[PDB]
């Protein structure tokens, strides 16, 4: 049967998708300690860059999807998934923030393991 | 949000919302 070349495209079009759900006022309770880059000097969270070697959030995912500078599905899951599990090194497991995170992942999750 | 003052005070992070 005939070849097909559009896998790419469409995938990075679910991924957008999903970002824009992840953003959705909707989850605003739980999503929001992830809107933006972990501000360590302001917050005073002099171990943060102790922990965490790559820090990753939704904004700067959303600078990436839209500056094409992920080449498919799995590199833009990966930096979600980064951002959760920086999460999960960082805090406490019974911190207010990792249920806020478990949250919001299983709105990532669900939908990532869908076929686009 | 983050509580600034209180997060900054324990160094860990406090929500205030
Ligand atoms: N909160």
């Amino acid at each position: 049967g005939p070849l097909g070349s559009s896998k790419v495209s469409e995938q990075l079009k679910c991924c957008s998708g999903i970002l824009k759900e992840m953003f959705a006022k909707k989850h605003a309770a739980y999503a929001w300690p992830f809107y933006k880059p972990v501000d360590v000097e302001a917050l005073g969270l002099h171990d943060y860059c102790d922990i965490i070697k790559h820090p990753m959030d939704m904004s700067t995912i959303k600078s990436k999807l839209e500056a094409r500078e992920y080449r498919d599905a799995q590199e833009f899951g990966a930096d979600v998934r980064l951002m959760f599990s920086n999460c999960y090194k960082y805090n406490p497991p019974d911190h207010e923030v990792v249920a806020m995170a478990r949250k919001l992942q299983d709105v990532f999750e669900m939908r990532f393991a869908k076929m686009p | 949000w983050y509580d600034v003052f209180l997060t900054r005070k324990y160094g860990k992070k406090k929500v205030a919302c």
